């Protein structure tokens, strides 16, 4: 499957300030309301069937990293698969380009 | 193969109609009940059949 590559942020030192959990829940409840309407967005990728191409809305004028997630066909991701060779493509290298 | 259980009461099943185009949209939208070929009928609250 294709997915957007959500990179980690920098590992800043883990302060234990409990207040952060409140502002995380404030954002999660707003995101749960936005998840009713914003479902067309590239951040809302639903796991496709084989060959089931999905339309997703995305804003222009940026670079974006993607990840090729590989599974066994019991459905499990492999804990390493660094023996495979990948092939990255676009229908138009003016509109969107690796 | 060719044998079943002698009886089954398990009536509350999670029956659905599925729509063939619903690929992307993880959204709580009230989709228009006009484009479907079929509808699931209500269970009556008449005497037990």
């Amino acid at each position: 499957q294709l997915q957007v590559a959500n990179l980690p942020k920098d590992h800043q030192i883990q302060d234990s300030s409990h207040h952060q959990q409140i502002q995380q829940q404030e954002q999660q409840q707003q995101q749960q309301q936005q998840q009713s309407t914003c479902q067309d967005t590239i951040f809302s990728i639903k796991k496709q069937k084989q060959g089931e191409i999905g339309t997703y809305k995305i804003r222009n004028d940026r670079d974006i990293p993607f990840i090729a997630q590989v599974f066994d066909d019991n459905g499990k991701p492999f804990t390493n698969y660094s023996s495979l060779v990948f092939d990255w493509k676009s229908s138009d290298q003016t509109q969107a380009k690796w | 193969k060719g044998v079943h259980f002698d009886s089954c009461n398990l009536d509350d099943l999670e029956w659905r109609v599925d729509d063939s185009n619903a690929n992307n949209d993880n959204n709580g939208g009230g989709g228009s009940n006009q484009e479907r070929s079929f509808s699931l009928l209500p269970l009556q609250k008449t005497n037990t059949p």
